[PDB]
């Protein structure tokens, strides 16, 4: 489809449902992301991203800019 | 909190009104509703406000665990205030948990009050899965025909939805809050935190049941599914003639109409965000 | 409250039954002749719902059994868990019965005994004001627990019409035919009245014995002694939301409610892994609930002989999954969340299936406190290869002229062969039917 | 997902997938009865990918062996590497055959036990639903491998038609023809099915097995027990990108895709060097990768008797180059630098060649994870060489008057000779067109 706001939180779950049934040898390795995705440009492939959030002061050698520049 | 733990017994009175209105505890609750739901059955007042406040007392002496029954002596949770309205809306039993000093400081009446109305809501899927369970053992209650079996087709579409949703939405709202306020007893330390924790359990208590103080779809949801089993067990109470099973069919082909009319409802109510209704629709997805 | 008569019965079913109350006082921390452990109270939270309710803390059984047999009661006295049950509420000493096999005997036996038999097992019922039910604890094999049981399934069916009827029965072997003969006529007796005068059963096979009892259990001479063994842990393990405080299902008739999908359709499949004494050297590094119910639907535990290839076309309805003890409750919804993937149970195509998950807490004991266990009340519609299996046997019986001029003399003058045969088919039809 | 069900069919099919399902414990970290080593997870990041995926922890084997013989089956019970394999998967105790040696049997027998071959094979397949293929685990030499295996190319064409085929088939011995004789008709029977009924296949060559045998093992006396030890660790060693994490073509559809250039031209040649354990005691100073690939196109280690004046004419067209464990790989394109160099592969002068290699971490393993080693799967139209071989001792056996009137009395009524040889020829003529 053309994206919309929706399919965000739907390719999350099956992006959850997909590295569950390969059996991860840590199962909290897996909802240690979720994925972001633009508007409505032609279709949502190439147009999709993640989210990795990292906790104390691991954060002071990844700023939120770098992030970007892992996921582009 | 050496104080708070030796001299006085603050979260033995905690757990223990968990267990009065919570249902944590065994058949204490369950021999409780059983009389009241057969005196339902055949037609007799259970309002009646003395006999009630007796099978109370029944309640909370049974099972004997040593933190309700000394409790049920001395005070009591027992007085129960009813509301009789002869237009019969907004009808309502006020059950209240007696809580001693300085334990009263931290349980307000305003706290037992909306420990009050999850009750209200916890003993009326206990009243509507235990309808779909004796009645299964009524079996069958006249004892064209042979419209039974396509009865039986959408009657366990209903009967298990109503089980499974008093067994995996209880069991995932009980562990999840015991587990989280087992945490903040563990760090336990003063009484301006201990407030502070327990009005957060609360709110969490809320967002587990169902959520919303004012209007949603999923009361919507609840209370058609009520109308589902009340229209189910005023139709067993009777015989089963020649186009009286021809009305039953008419009637559970709507019920499962709805029923996956307010499952799609449910999806909008999931995809808006992490919730514990996410947990509901998985158990309805399973459904 | 809650109060339960078992009925023991037979050769077999007092046998099984003997070591269901032995093994009752080891988990309530009490001993059958006195109270020596504080661990009663403290521990269990729950302890008058099988037994009788306490006059000087002595928690009598609610038992009663009766046998033609003398054989049986002989090698209970002798051991020390008898001073636990009474002289007085069955029989007191010397009691006997017939000569005696026969499944027309006990069947006859019923109305001259029929003074005694409805006088003293009746004092047991008016104690409690809210009786639960009757569990007839007998047996199929042989004519002493087949004969007089399918009495006790008419009469109590009126006289107490509004008591829930559900019984842990053992089926027979059906290895060689040479000691017994008459096996096929008064086990097809029984299963009539198991349908139509009975509301639901518990299966027990007696050639899924053996496959267990050489599995793990590595013996050479398969003997009667350890026919108890495998019985007596998943009797109180059925009970353990009933015995044990639980909170949803916590009665019997709470569990049997939420498994049986019609009448005549009530044959449970029962599973139980947990065995083996050696697994305990290794259950200290935090063992956890998402392994133990992968291998519940896997036909593995099973107690139910049936076919390997006839599961394709057959769909589960009803699955139980009971978990015991330490369960560890955060990853137990995890557990279930595996459940969808695999599809290892067929769903059925024309309404909703279940998996039910329970939990309750088990006996203050290390060897129970410690190993995670899980037993299954499984509801398949492949039980009728086992009723195709018993009605292959039944019809082949009749054309070599067995037992159609030894067993017509007493008490028998129409043929009720093929009363037998229709009803047992309406069972093996009406399951395929349930799929539509 | 990945799970691909292998096919172990035949005399010496059986013998040589029986030891790669035992090669495969020692490198998980597993024992094939319980697992009492933890580095099955840490250091092995996937396993169920070959194996059935764990319902205990206990990776059962997605494999099924029939065969005539029961001398092969007997003598793998008594191996403490049986309990890992199931008794209900392929056969119970006591599975039998033939009598039996012919290719008209197996191949007559396939449409007589039709029901029961589709029936538990097919269980295995809807155990995920994504299924990767099949692998024919068979074998060319006698008529018990030979005869059945023709069928199965066939009937899983189109029951399963998007599913990949491919098979590590070994070929037959041709020194002396007194104990077979009918070697030259059961090979091109089953040739026919390998490239029009089948995708791929892997050459096993049997004549180039003793050139390696006496080269570095230093036998005297050539016996069977030596056949599964250059076989079993070059079937695992084509897995190393599908069982350890890889990155690029990690799938059996992605190796095989990157060499075939067109349909029956799929006959790939196998190089493996390192078998000698006392190179390990100079593998300390930093042995590289400079010196590993510069054998490989050398021809020492393949496995393909072929002509040494004959690859002037002809060209390499796809190259695979494995290396696995400790690479090194800052030198591993250093390595792919001296290739042009010295053209040791004569490339296509109508398209473009490709040298691939690629790389995957081994087993935590000592003599794993201190060795170099190299797998080549290369493709060289030089393979006609056999095809000439196996021709020329075809046509001359037919103007003998060998087996034709005892290999036409069953199931035979045309002369389906020639139809082997004609299109054994178009698979010889199109190999030299492809280089125009």
């Amino acid at each position: 489809t053309p994206p919309t706001a929706v399919t965000e939180h739907d390719v999350n779950v099956a992006f959850q449902l997909s590295a569950h049934k390969v059996l991860l040898d840590d199962d909290n390795l897996l909802p240690l992301l979720n994925l972001t995705i633009r508007e409505a440009p032609t279709s949502g492939w190439a147009a999709l991203g993640l989210s990795y959030k990292v906790q104390w002061p691991l954060h002071i050698l990844f700023t939120p800019a770098v992030l970007e520049k892992y996921n582009v | 909190m050496y104080t708070l733990k030796k001299d006085y017994r603050l979260v033995e009175y905690l757990q223990a009104m968990r267990n009065f209105f919570l249902l944590e505890a065994g058949d204490t609750m369950y021999d409780f509703y059983t009389p009241i739901f057969d005196k339902i059955r055949e037609k007799e007042p259970w309002l009646n406000l003395s006999y009630l406040n007796v099978q109370i007392q029944e309640a909370v002496g049974q099972r004997y665990p040593d933190d309700s029954t000394r409790l049920s002596v001395s005070f009591e949770s027992v007085d129960l205030a009813k509301k009789k309205l002869p237009v019969h809306t907004l009808d309502g039993l006020i059950l209240s948990y007696k809580v001693p000093w300085p334990v009263d400081i931290v349980i307000s009446s305003e706290c037992q009050k909306i420990y009050n109305q999850v009750f209200l809501l916890l003993l009326l899927i206990k009243w509507a899965k235990y309808s779909l369970d004796v009645l299964q053992f009524n079996e069958l209650g006249n004892a064209k025909g042979q419209q039974i079996h396509r009865m039986f087709l959408l009657r366990v579409k209903l009967m298990h939805f109503v089980n499974s949703l008093h067994n995996y939405l209880m069991t995932r709202i009980l562990h999840s809050t015991g587990l989280e306020f087992q945490h903040q007893v563990e760090e336990a330390k003063d009484l301006d935190q201990l407030i502070k924790i327990h009005y957060r359990y609360l709110s969490t208590i809320h967002d587990r049941c169902l959520l919303r103080e004012k209007v949603s779809s999923v009361k919507e949801a609840i209370m058609k599914v009520l109308n589902v089993v009340l229209m189910f067990a005023d139709r067993w109470h009777a015989g089963l003639g020649a186009w009286k099973k021809e009305s039953i069919v008419k009637m559970e082909s709507d019920f499962t109409n709805c029923h996956k009319f307010l499952v799609k409802v449910l999806n909008k109510a999931v995809c808006r965000g992490s919730f514990p209704h996410l947990e509901s629709l998985a158990l309805s997805l399973m459904a | 409250p809650r109060e339960i008569i078992t009925l023991q019965l037979g050769q077999c079913g007092n046998q099984i039954g003997f070591e269901f109350w032995k093994q009752l006082c080891a988990e309530h921390g009490i001993s059958p002749e006195g109270i020596v452990e504080e661990f009663a109270t403290e521990g269990t939270d729950r302890k008058d719902v099988f037994f009788y309710q306490a006059d000087d803390e002595h928690y009598i059984p609610r038992a009663v059994l009766l046998d033609l047999e003398p054989r049986v009661i002989h090698s209970i006295l002798n051991s020390p868990y008898a001073n636990l049950y009474n002289p007085e509420n069955i029989y007191l000493s010397e009691h006997g019965g017939g000569a005696g096999n026969n499944w027309a005997s006990g069947f006859s036996q019923g109305e001259k005994i029929h003074e005694d038999i409805f006088d003293i097992i009746d004092r047991e019922a008016d104690g409690s004001d809210s009786l639960e039910g009757f569990v007839l604890c007998h047996s199929i094999a042989g004519g002493t627990g087949s004969g007089l049981g399918s009495y006790l399934l008419e009469r109590l069916n009126d006289r107490y019409p509004k008591k829930l009827v559900q019984t842990y029965s053992v089926f027979p072997n059906q290895d060689e035919m040479s000691h017994v003969v008459v096996q096929p006529y008064n086990s097809l007796l029984t299963l009539k009245r198991l349908t139509q005068n009975a509301d639901c059963v518990v299966v027990l096979d007696n050639t899924a014995l053996n496959r267990i009892a050489t599995d793990r259990l590595h013996i050479q001479n398969p003997s009667f002694s350890q026919i108890n063994q495998l019985v007596s842990t998943i009797m109180s393990a059925s009970t353990t939301t009933l015995r044990y405080p639980g909170y949803m299902n916590n009665d019997l008739i709470g569990l049997i409610a939420s498994l049986i999908p019609t009448p005549r359709l009530h044959f449970l499949m029962t599973g139980y892994t947990p065995l083996t004494t050696d697994q305990s050297v290794a259950s200290v590094r935090k063992t956890t609930v998402l392994d133990v119910m992968r291998r519940l639907l896997q036909p593995k535990n099973v107690m139910v002989s049936t076919g390997r290839d006839r599961q394709t076309n057959h769909c589960y309805i009803a699955i139980l999954n009971i978990i015991q003890g330490e369960v560890d409750p955060t990853q137990v919804h995890k557990s279930l969340q595996r459940i969808r993937e695999r599809k290892l149970a067929n769903f059925i195509p024309w309404g909703p299936a279940s998996i039910q998950v329970a939990l309750s807490r088990k006996s203050p004991y290390l060897p129970s406190a410690h190993r995670v266990s899980g037993l299954m009340m499984a509801n398949h519609t492949n039980i009728s290869s086992l009723f195709e299996r018993t009605c292959r046997q039944y019809d082949k019986l009749r054309k070599r002229e067995a037992f159609l001029e030894q067993f017509r003399k007493e008490d028998i003058f129409k043929d009720n062969f093929d009363e037998l045969d229709n009803s047992r088919e309406i069972v093996q039809q009406l399951i395929d039917e349930y799929h539509a």
